[PDB]
């Protein structure tokens, strides 16, 4: 389940030559590095404690590569403008996600490489790291252009090599941080809703990693389609929050139970109002 | 370690 | 033209207790283009020294960002997050509901 990813974003700035470029790296969904074109002094920066292990040459090297990406995204955005017959007067976006996943056996599980224009799928490298999948006609142009040039082999090499190399290293250096858990602190609240009905909220707070499952049950059945589940949100200190509520008849609250499943919980919790 | 895109642009 | 309206959640880092210092969060997600303006309010007034996290985007390409500021929830003060984004003809103001 381990993984590493770099989410890159280039936003064109009408009238200007250089687009804004932002690169964020992640290991097991935790931001660990970031480069922002706007900074007073553009440079990849540490975003996780365990990254303080890297010497000055590391940041120097990563920063140079970023400069290279800036140019690539700059030219690509210009090309895309042409593909879609768009005007340069407006702002446009080109995004890229790339990285690798490790299975339970530790070998490489899969490599990834996908691009999006204006926030929509554009083109993606298939799992075989040899063929491309284009989302539309414009992308078809890119696809045919890249097959003829053999870009796939370039990406495949990085994805099966350097990507795996550094992921193992990072997982090794930040082991104590990345492999930790903070089981959720949960509780149920009771709120007025409408006549003869009340709301019961099951809260899960300060947990890590973000993965979690909250369920409600009524007489042995999970209330799948009658439960409001909010989207997981960051507490701001590295941990997350989430809750699921149900509307129940006033007087029958005791018939409902909430279960919390998290990897920091050897046994699922079971609460009720 | 970040990737450096292939010489071919979109 | 490819626009996505932001989803907005306003909540406190720690359980709300009137009188006790806390941190108010305004989590804005699922929007595009990346350009977005966020302001946090206390009784309709912009709260000074509001901190913005750096922006990022999720697996589905949509962007997200977290704005946060110190606040002390009370009985009568109201808190809200006002978001201005190209996908909306007008700024959207979402109030903090301590039960959410």
């Amino acid at each position: 389940p381990h993984s590493m990813r770099y989410f890159e974003t280039a936003v064109s700035r009408p009238g200007l030559e250089e687009p804004r470029y932002i690169s964020v790296g992640y290991v097991d969904n935790k931001e660990f590095v970031r480069f922002d074109s706007d900074a007073e002094n553009p440079r990849y920066e540490p975003r996780a404690p365990w990254m303080e292990q890297e010497g000055p040459e590391y940041w120097e090297r990563e920063t140079q590569k970023a400069k290279g990406q800036e140019q690539w995204f700059r030219v690509s955005l210009r090309n895309l403008l042409g593909y879609y017959n768009q005007s340069a007067g407006g702002s446009h976006t080109l995004q890229q996600m790339s990285g690798c996943d490790l299975g339970s056996d530790w070998r490489l599980l899969r490599g990834y490489l996908q691009f999006a224009y204006e926030g929509r799928d554009y083109i993606a490298l298939n799992e075989d790291l040899k063929t491309w999948t284009a989302a539309d006609m414009a992308a078809q142009i890119t696809r045919r252009k890249w097959e003829q040039s053999g870009a796939a082999e370039h990406y495949k090499a990085y994805l099966e090599g350097e990507c795996v190399e550094w992921l193992h290293r990072y997982l090794k250096n930040g082991n104590a941080t990345l492999l930790r858990t903070d089981s959720p602190k949960a509780h149920v609240t009771h709120h007025p809703r409408s006549k003869g009905e009340v709301t019961l909220r099951c809260w899960a707070l300060g947990f890590y990693p973000a993965d979690i499952t909250l369920t409600w049950q009524l007489n042995g059945e999970e209330l799948t389609q009658d439960m409001e589940l909010v989207e997981t949100r960051p507490a701001g200190d590295g941990t997350f929050q989430k809750w699921a509520s149900v509307v129940v008849p006033l007087g029958k609250e005791q018939n409902y139970t909430c279960r919390v499943y998290h990897e920091g919980l050897p046994e699922p919790l079971t609460l009720r109002w | 370690s970040s990737l450096e895109n292939f010489r071919a642009y979109v | 033209m490819i626009q996505k309206t932001p989803q907005i959640q306003v909540y406190s880092r720690h359980p709300p207790e009137n009188g006790k210092p806390n941190i108010l969060n305004c989590y804005v997600t699922q929007f595009h283009p990346p350009h977005i303006e966020i302001q946090m309010l206390k009784n309709g007034k912009k709260i000074p020294k509001v901190e913005m996290s750096d922006m990022s985007f999720s697996k589905d390409w949509s962007f997200y960002i977290l704005a946060h500021t110190e606040f002390t929830p009370t009985e009568t003060d109201t808190y809200a997050c006002r978001v201005k984004h190209d996908s909306m003809a007008e700024p959207k103001t979402v109030y903090w509901d301590r039960d959410m």
